[PDB]
RNA sequence: AGUGGAGCCUGCGGCUUAAUUUGACUCAACACGGGAAACCUCACCCGGCCCGGACACGGACAGGAUUGACAGAUUGAUAG
């Protein structure tokens, strides 16, 4: 039977990430699984607020640097073990994608 | 610290083993990484380490508050004639070569 | 001869430091960070924060 | 095996014994050892301050298995366990007795270790 | 500079005089301990260990801080 | 110079309790009986890791007489609430510099040692 | 729109304090040191423990170098 399998993307470089979703999808589809799409979620922004001045004297300069998680999942359906097996090979580094047995 | 040549060969024979010994700096911490000798801040582990390191035989590299220990090929031979345990055991180095 | 040579803190800012030193004030503990300001100003760039804004 | 000297069989063990932990050195760890059924030899001095010393230790030994040999020079007794490196002009923890001493657990097997168990079966 | 310096002699380091340490039983002939102090039974006593003598209280040292009469 | 009745003309209750019912209650009583700042140090406490300086005040009250107030027992501590058990005794207060003695009389009891022992002048410019 | 005027808050000066740790002095010092500090912290001040005197060399010295501790003395601490 087929079986609803999700994988979540999870990354912060965009251009990465998308070429990623791109093989996954593309290599899916090529021996049959289900295509999707991506259900593209918000990115999260997460904000650390610094002094920019050691030793606070002169005038109040304060520094924010931003990092932008990013995440998307893409919801499967097609049986078990060649999903997650014709999917997570091909890519080695620095996107993380996980193959999630969740969904009935 | 203080405590016997009982911990000290312990510890030793733990280093010539492995090929690294690890600690860790606090002096609200017990206990070192790697067994230690147990519930202590910094001391016993370190201490029997330091008196090692005075004489040779060992090279300690500091960095984020942790003392990574690294085991010398001069060490290799003396902890081989203090454990007194037959001439090649194999340190956990030298292994696969490139 | 130690008897007494540590003290229970979980308590203000006096319980923690930053991992590679000992300071007080500032000290970021989101995200598990555990670094004092001044020292992740120089290690913002290693954690992957960037400024564009 | 071998068959060595008998006076020389006796200070390896006391050697090893020391490495190992388990060499009980003067009075009060010797007479512990001693009274319980971890020692397996010991060895007397008897050329002692105050041969009381001798006496209490030679008791001792009726119960918990008799061991005796006697060697001289207290001096002598405490060299072979080992508290010198037998080197240089000074050592910090220089020749000094330690008189009687018991030996629990030889810990090797053969060598000195085999000579002095087998002399002291057919002696006693 | 806080506040702190001691005097010290050894008020740092333990002696306890010099030690009288092993040297009491009782021997007469070969070979026997006859008791001398008293005696402690525990688990934790070696087998040629004593108490200390200091009336009414009759401290086994080989005990951790434990197992005293009064008597 | 302990106890009741002696020490005392402002007396009724500290806070809820009458120090006649007070000095004749434990202060496992007492803590039941109206008595919030007290009852928080007992019970997170849990008797409060202070005990040789508890055994310090009964020690040196039982070997004066009744009849008189005690050879004075100092204190670090200042935070200590003034239980019944306690009163009658002479408590060398803490200030970290300086040891002011105070008897603890019948009208302080529920009250902290340290509102007794100063860190801190009249304040003065020349004044 | 106020601010300066008022109350309080917070930093700063001066005094006071055994201690009021301390950097800074038009801007380019000053609710600024992400500094909203109970003690703890803590630098300051009032006291006490410990050696983390490694290592090498010398001496002492296993007849006991050193470790622990009852009770009593003590002391903030039945902290041997």
């Amino acid at each position: 039977a087929i079986h609803r399998i999700r994988i979540t993307l999870t990354s912060r470089n965009v251009k990465s990430l998308e070429k990623v979703c791109a093989d996954l999808i593309r290599g899916a589809k090529e021996k049959n699984l289900k295509v999707k799409g991506p259900v593209r979620m918000p990115t999260k922004t997460l904000r650390i607020t610094t002094r920019k001045t050691p030793c606070g004297e002169g005038s109040k300069t304060w520094d924010r640097f931003q990092m932008r998680i990013h995440k998307r999942l893409i919801d499967l359906h097609s049986p078990s073990e060649i999903v997650k097996q014709i999917t997570s090979i091909s890519i080695e580094p620095g996107v993380e994608v996980e193959v999630t047995i969740a969904d009935a | 610290m203080l405590m016997p040549k009982k911990n000290r060969i312990a510890i030793y024979e733990l280093l010539f083993k492995e090929g690294v010994m690890v600690a860790k700096k606090d002096v609200h911490m017990p206990k070192h990484p790697e067994l230690a000798d147990k519930n202590v801040p910094n001391l016993h582990v370190m201490k029997a380490m330091q008196s090692l390191k005075s004489r040779g035989y060992v090279k300690e590299q500091f960095a984020w508050r942790h003392f990574y220990w690294y085991l010398t090929n001069e060490g290799i031979q003396y902890l081989r004639d203090y454990l007194h345990l037959p001439p090649e055991i194999v340190p956990a180095t030298l292994r696969r070569s490139r | 001869q130690q008897l007494y040579w540590s003290h229970p803190r979980k308590f203000g800012q006096g319980s923690r430091s930053c991992r590679v030193c000992s300071n007080r004030h500032g000290l970021i503990r989101k995200y598990g960070l555990n670094m004092c300001r001044q020292c992740f100003r120089q290690y913002a760039k290693d954690i992957g924060f960037i400024k564009l804004d | 095996g071998g068959v060595m000297d008998v006076n020389t069989a006796l200070q390896e063990v006391l050697k090893t014994a020391l490495i190992h932990d388990g060499l009980a050195r003067g009075i009060r760890e010797a007479a512990k050892a001693l009274d319980k059924r971890q020692a397996h030899l010991c060895v007397l001095a008897s050329n002692c301050d105050e041969p009381m010393y001798v006496k209490l230790v030679e008791a001792l030994c009726a119960e918990h298995q008799i061991n005796l040999i006697k060697v001289d020079d207290n001096k002598k007794l405490g060299e072979w366990v080992g508290l010198c490196k037998i080197d240089r002009e000074g050592k910090p923890r220089k020749v000094v007795g330690c008189s009687c001493v018991v030996v629990k657990d030889y810990g090797k097997e053969s060598q000195a270790k085999d000579v002095i168990e087998e002399y002291f079966k057919c002696k006693k | 500079k806080k506040s702190y310096t001691t005097p010290k002699k050894n008020k740092h380091k333990r002696k306890k005089v010099k030690l009288a340490v092993l040297k009491y039983y009782k021997v007469d002939e070969n070979g026997k301990i006859s008791r001398l102090r008293r005696e402690c039974p525990s688990d934790e006593c070696g087998a040629g260990v004593f108490m200390a003598s200091h009336f009414d209280r009759h401290y086994c040292g080989k005990c951790c801080l434990t197992y005293c009469f009064n008597k | 110079v302990e106890q009741k009745k002696k020490r005392t003309f402002r007396k009724f209750t500290y806070r809820g309790v009458d120090l006649d019912q007070l000095l004749d209650m434990s202060y496992e009583q007492l803590m039941q009986l109206y008595s919030a700042r007290q009852r928080r140090r007992l019970s997170r406490g849990l008797r409060r890791k202070q005990h040789s300086l508890l055994k310090r005040l009964r020690k040196a009250k039982k070997e004066a007489p009744p009849m008189e107030k005690p050879e004075v027992v100092k204190t670090h501590l200042r935070d200590m609430i003034i239980l019944p058990e306690m009163v009658g005794s002479m408590v060398g207060v803490y200030n970290g510099k300086t040891f002011n003695q105070v008897e603890i009389k019948p009208e302080m009891i529920g009250h902290y040692l340290g509102e007794f022992s100063i860190t801190y002048k009249p304040v003065k410019h020349g004044r």
